[PDB]
Order: C-alpha cells, then structure tokens, then sequence
C-alpha cells in the first residue's frame, strides 16, 4: 500500500542512516527488552545487559535485513523470503512482537535523525515497518 | 475479576458438567493446529505434522491434563487469581520462558470448545463471563513477568 | 494467505450456513457487544437490545458480505472492494475491533455446527476471517 | 502505576523541560498524520486532508494543548491514576463515544514526540519509564468504560 511519495520517504530517511544502521538497530533492541520484558523470552540464550556484544551483533543483522529490503521495496516477498520460512517454523516469533520492534525502531530514528523524521516520512516508515511484519510473518500458518 | 453474584453462579454450574481432561486435551491440541507457532516448546513431544498426529498424540493430551486442571483449581479462587498464580507466573517467565500472549490465544481457544461442547446452553452472557474469567487467568500468569 | 484445502473447509463450514447466516451474523454482534463494551461506541445511533430490527438487520449484511467473500474467495479484494472504500474512508473502525468480531463469529459457527466444526475447519475459519478482515482495513492509509 | 525510585526522578526531571503547548500541538497532529482513521472524531477542525494543514491547523493544536495538559495533572498523581480521571473516562465513554484504543495509540507518538525533541537525552531507560506512564493513562481512561 505504500504510494510513491512513500518509498522516495522511506529511501530517503534510510538513505541518510547508512553506516550507523548497526548502531541504530542495536539500540532499538534494548529499548524493547527494557520497555517491552516479554520479548526477552525469546533470547534467554543471550546476555541482555548494557553493552552486549550478541545484542549489537544482532542489530546488525536486522539492519542489514531492512537495508536490503528498503532495496528491493517493490519485490519483499522474494528478497525475505529465507527469513519467512525462518520465523514461521525455526524461531516461531508471535506476530505481536513485530509491533514493539517497529515501534522501538521509528523511536531509534527519531532520537538520531530529528531533521528528516517529519510527520510525512514518520507516517512512511510505521508503513514500511508494517509492511515488512506482514511478509516476515506470512508463512505462519 | 469483577463478576457480579449471578455471573460467578454461571460460571460454576457449566463447569460442573465440564470433563477437565477431555477438553483440556481438546484445548491443547486446537491451540497447536489454529497457531502452530505454539508448538515451539514442544519439540520432545513427537509427531505433531497433522491435525490428527496432534490431536491423538498422549503427550499433548497430557499436558493438556494438568493445565486445565490447574485452571479448574483457580476457579475456586476467582478472588484471588494473582496469588494463586504468582508461582506458575514466576516459573513460566524464567524457566520456561513462555510468552505471555499464549494465555491469550489458549483462552480464546477454550472459549469456542465450549461453545461447540454445549450448543445451544453457551449463551452470550455465559460467553462474556467466561472472556472475563480468561482473561483475568491469562493476567495472573503475566503478572510476574520481568 | 490461504491454501486450496482452508477454501474447500471454508466452502464446507458455509455451506451448511445456509439460511441461517443472517441470523449468525445477528448472534456474534450481541456476543461482540457483551463480552467486549469498548464496540458499542462505533453505534451510539442503534438500539442495541435483545431481537433489535437495526442489529437483526446489519448480521444480515454482514454475512451476506461474507457469503460474496466465500462465492470470491479466489478474488477477495476485487468483491469486498465497495466494503474497503466504505470502511476506511467513512466508518474509520479501528484494525483491532475487526479480530474481536472474528473471535464472536466463530464462537457462534461453533455452538452451531457441533458435526462439521472439526479442529481443521476450525484453523481454517480462522484464516478466511483475519484474510477478510485484511481486505476490508487495507485501503486505511 | 507503580515506578521504582530512578524511574520517577527520570519521568519527571524530564517532564520539567516540555513546553506543554508545543509537544501537544505535534503529538495530536501526527496521531491524525500516522494514523488517519482517527480523523473521525474531528470534522468540525476543518483542513485536514495534508500533514502541511493537519499541523498548521489552530484547532487541532489548540486541543491537543488542553488534551496534553490534562496530561501532566495526572503526572502528578501517579499513585492513583483511576481515580484521578474518573470524570474524564466516562465522558469519553458516554458523551465522546471514543474507542480506548485511541489512548493507546496517542501515548505512543507520545513518545516519539518526546525522543525527537530530546534526542540522546531520550535514552532507552528514560523510555521505559514512558511506556509505563502512558499505558497506565491509558488504561486509566478505559477504566470506566461500559
Ligand atoms: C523487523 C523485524 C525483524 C527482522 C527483519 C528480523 C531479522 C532477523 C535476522 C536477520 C535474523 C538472523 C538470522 C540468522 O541467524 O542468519 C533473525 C533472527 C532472530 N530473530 Fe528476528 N527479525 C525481526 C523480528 C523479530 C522479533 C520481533 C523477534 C523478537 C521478539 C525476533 C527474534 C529473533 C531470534 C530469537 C532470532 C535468532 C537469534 C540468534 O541468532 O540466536 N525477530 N531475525
Ligand atoms: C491458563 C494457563 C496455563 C496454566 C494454568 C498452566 C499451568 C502449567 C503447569 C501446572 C505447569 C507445570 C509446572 C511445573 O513443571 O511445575 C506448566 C508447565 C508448562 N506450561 Fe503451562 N500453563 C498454562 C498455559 C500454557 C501455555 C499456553 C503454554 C504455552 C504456549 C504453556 C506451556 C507450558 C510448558 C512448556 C510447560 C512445561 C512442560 C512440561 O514440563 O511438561 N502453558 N503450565
Ligand atoms: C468481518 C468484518 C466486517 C464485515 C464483513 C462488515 C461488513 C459491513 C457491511 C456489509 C456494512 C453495510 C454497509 C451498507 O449498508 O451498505 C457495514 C457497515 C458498518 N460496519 Fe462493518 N463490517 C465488518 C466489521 C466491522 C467491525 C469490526 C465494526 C466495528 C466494531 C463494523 C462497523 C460497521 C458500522 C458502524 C457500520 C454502519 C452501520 C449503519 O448502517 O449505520 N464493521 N459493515
Ligand atoms: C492522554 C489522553 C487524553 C486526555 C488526557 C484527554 C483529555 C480531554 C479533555 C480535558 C477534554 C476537554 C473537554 C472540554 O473541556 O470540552 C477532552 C475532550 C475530547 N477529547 Fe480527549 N483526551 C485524551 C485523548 C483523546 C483522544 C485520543 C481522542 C480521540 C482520537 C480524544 C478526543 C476528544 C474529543 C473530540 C473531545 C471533545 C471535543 C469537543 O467536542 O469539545 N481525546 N479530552
């Protein structure tokens, strides 16, 4: 559903983040885990504490996963879809934690990116984030 | 919860016709078909492919044995559903590390078995009685959850 | 999505319905309104008591819609485009309401069809109702 | 709601340096920006159809400063947030008819609006203490709902 004005927003906010994605998606997760405990269950195999290499490593994958769809924004489904399968049947994530990271993201991009998160781009992203936990999700049933 | 005299009264009289370890196997099972998401934390359980694989298996049906049976157990406390619960709370977050929406998604599913285990005698204000009920179940299990 | 086995269950569960459908649409309206208050504010100009010709009327357009969805399921957006517009341009019901209706709908398909509500058709009702109530909420912005 | 010695200090320390009129004004524009189904309950605001109107709009901040003011009222009465907006959840309720649901969704551009005007300051525990605010309110709110 994202219209045109969305992906020049949607790209252009993500275009200026760039290198600092690792840092950012890293901080996104302890916001969750500390605003949000009940999506600390699914890492009870991790050291969740300030600092945690294994949580900045982590961000960097899930950055690294938005890089790329923000790239192919026309064709998701294809370019996550070995992450689908992974969430469907591997970890096996709720649906409902997909909110509280979106949620912890545009957060993140707020706090680092005052000057482009305008109301027009903020209503982009929540989108795009949207749109994105509608196709990781996809294959769960 | 806040049930008034007549809906506590409900409440108790359709659970006094209610076999615990048939529908809890029943429960168990539909909550592992309708979300299979669920079936995460039981790997050690065996053949859970099909819908029937799942609904015949002895293990779930175990399981589903002692949950509605700690559930039937807490209705007895309606007044005090946080203490009677604030154990099972407690271990299912750092031991078991089950999150809490899946007491949402059981009560919901335990919810539409005794519709269609009671028919016609599952009425509306039976049904909100026992949402509140749920919910209040789902809750207390929550409540420890750091 | 769906699969061809939750269409033939979905075709099954309803045809069964029948002549009855206008009259379960009006059951899981009253459930909707009892076990869940926070609705009754999407119809402060209806007379929401037991046998109301204003709410027996809408359960009838209700499944009606849903019968169309059924006959369509193949192409679902195309049918329920009419309904999309109406909903999110007019009506404006928030996304969240749209499970709470879902749950009271197969509540009462359930307490109806004791033969056919089997754990398979059960799974498969569940679907065709959230991927129904993803048509009617996908225009929203 | 309940908050911890540091959460509190945090809560409020920060809540000292908001221009009230400000945040409100924004924080009321994006919830119809963002989220456009909530447009509903305001036909007589007048232009609302780009974000450049919604935010320029006179009624639309004027609203939001006196819905944000009622805000930080409750700031100071934590300690018993349901009986501090008794009045205001039944008016909503009966007169207003607005779903709850739109609690939950302003207190959380909320706090959008608070990690964009404060930036670093806005650090994940500062956060946290917010979500727990907010979502008292919320409920706070919805508590006299029928
Ligand atoms: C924007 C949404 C999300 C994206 C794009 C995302 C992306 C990823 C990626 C790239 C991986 C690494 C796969 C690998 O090891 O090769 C992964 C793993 C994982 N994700 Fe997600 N994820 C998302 C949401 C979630 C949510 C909401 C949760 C949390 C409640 C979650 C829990 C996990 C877990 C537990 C793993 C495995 C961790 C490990 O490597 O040990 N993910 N995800
Ligand atoms: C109304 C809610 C429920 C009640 C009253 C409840 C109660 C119990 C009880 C009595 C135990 C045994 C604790 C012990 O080992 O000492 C337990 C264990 C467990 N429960 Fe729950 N439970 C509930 C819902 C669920 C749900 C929905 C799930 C997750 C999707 C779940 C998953 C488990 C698991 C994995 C264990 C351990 C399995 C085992 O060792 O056999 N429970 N629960
Ligand atoms: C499976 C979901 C739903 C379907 C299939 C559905 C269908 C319909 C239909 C067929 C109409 C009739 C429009 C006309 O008269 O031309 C309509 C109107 C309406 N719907 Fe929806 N709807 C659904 C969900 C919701 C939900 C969840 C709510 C809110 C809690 C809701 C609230 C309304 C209201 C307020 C009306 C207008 C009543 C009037 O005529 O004044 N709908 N809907
Ligand atoms: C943190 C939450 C909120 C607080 C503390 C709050 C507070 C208030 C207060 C003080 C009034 C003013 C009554 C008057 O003097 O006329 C009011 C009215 C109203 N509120 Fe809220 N409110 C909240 C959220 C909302 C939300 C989210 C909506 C809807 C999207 C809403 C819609 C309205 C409307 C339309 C009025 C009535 C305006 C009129 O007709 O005069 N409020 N609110």
């Amino acid at each position: 559903v994202l219209s045109p004005a969305d992906k020049t927003n949607v790209k252009a906010a993500w275009g200026k983040v760039g290198a600092h994605a690792g840092e950012y998606g890293a901080e996104a997760l302890e916001r969750m885990f500390l605003s949000f405990p009940t999506t600390k269950t699914y890492f009870p195999h991790f050291d969740l504490s300030h600092g945690s290499a294994q949580v900045k490593g982590h961000g960097k994958k899930v950055a690294d996963a938005l890089t790329n769809a923000v790239a192919h924004v026309d064709d998701m489904p294809n370019a996550l879809s070995a992450l689908s399968d992974l969430h469907a049947h591997k970890l096996r994530v709720d649906p409902v934690n997909f909110k509280l990271l979106s949620h912890c993201l545009l957060v993140t991009l707020a706090a680092h990116l005052p000057a482009e998160f305008t109301p027009a781009v903020h209503a982009s992203l929540d989108k795009f984030l949207a749109s994105v936990s509608t196709v990781l999700t996809s294959k769960y049933r | 919860v806040h049930l008034t005299p007549e809906e506590k009264s409900a409440v108790t009289a359709l659970w006094g016709k209610v076999n615990v370890d048939e529908v809890g196997g029943e429960a168990l099972g539909r909550l592992l078909v309708v979300y299979p998401w669920t079936q995460r934390f039981f790997e050690s359980f065996g053949d859970l492919s099909t819908p029937d694989a799942v609904m015949g298996n002895p293990k779930v049906k175990a399981h589903g044995k002692k949950v509605l049976g700690a559930f039937s157990d807490g209705l007895a406390h309606l007044d005090n559903l946080k203490g009677t619960f604030a154990t099972l709370s407690e271990l299912h977050c750092d031991k078991l590390h089950v999150d809490p929406e899946n007491f949402r998604l059981l009560g919901n599913v335990l919810v539409c078995v005794l519709a269609h285990h009671f028919g016609k005698e599952f009425t509306p204000p039976v049904q909100a009685a026992y949402q509140k009920v749920v919910a209040g179940v789902a809750n207390a299990l929550a409540h420890k959850y750091h």
